[PDB]
């Protein structure tokens, strides 16, 4: 199965500042050029929330401070400004193939 | 709206089986792939499987097998995931998750809120 790694495992910003982290997918997860990876945000105690899919398309409601670029197998989020409401696990999945899997995360942390 | 409603927190001992509920309302769950996503205590999402619930047809990662069945039941729009001989590998959250065309076409946008089973004496 596609194995993605996320990196790094946690991230401390700044109200206010860029955060980024990476996902990694040791082999390709594109579909005719798209990417089939996803990235969701998991607030304490909730469950998973969407925030892009297909690498870099926003679902509604999303903030335009979120965004995604990548295909193949290495892809970005980028939260600008980083806002206390983004205190959060963050995870890739690719949908590519199944078995669906999922990156380990990156917790962001704000000091 | 969209919702999945998933049956409460259980604490059950060793070697019980636990069967948990997932209730969608605001789409029909025949027309979606019913996922189920496991989450152990500081843990990752590990998918489990999915049900078809138009034909009952379900999928499980090997490691799965023997210790989780999906299930469906169309007449009151509800997918099931029963775990049995439970151990405390076991201990995690369990989440839903619908994946089809006309509900949820691209990924998972619509996620239950977690059903989590406790394994100890």
């Amino acid at each position: 199965d596609i194995v993605l790694t996320q990196s790094p495992a946690s991230l401390a910003v700044s109200l206010g500042q860029r955060a980024t982290m990476s996902c990694r997918a040791g082999e390709s997860v594109d579909i005719f050029g798209v990417g089939f990876l996803h990235w969701y945000q998991q607030k304490p105690g909730q469950p998973p929330k969407l925030l892009i899919y297909r690498a870099s398309n926003l679902e509604s409601g999303i903030p335009v401070r979120f965004s995604g670029t990548g295909s193949r197998t290495d892809f970005t989020l980028i939260i600008d400004p980083v806002e206390a409401d983004d205190v959060a696990t963050y995870y890739c999945q690719q949908t590519n193939e199944d078995p669906y899997t999922f990156g380990g995360g990156t917790k962001l942390e704000i000091k | 709206e969209v919702q999945l409603q998933q049956s409460g927190a259980e604490l059950v001992e060793p070697g019980a089986s636990v069967k948990l509920s997932c209730t969608a309302s605001g789409f029909n769950i025949k027309d979606t792939y019913m996922h189920w996503v496991k989450q152990r205590p500081e843990q990752g999402l590990e998918w489990i499987g999915r049900i078809d619930p138009a034909n009952g047809n379900s999928k499980y990662v090997p490691k799965f097998q023997g210790k989780a069945t999906i299930t469906a039941d169309t007449s009151s729009n509800t997918a099931y995931l029963q775990l049995t001989s439970l151990t405390s590998e076991d201990t995690a959250v369990y989440y839903c998750a619908p994946f089809g065309y006309y509900v949820s076409d691209y990924a998972m946008a619509y996620w239950g809120q977690g059903t989590s089973v406790t394994v100890s004496s």
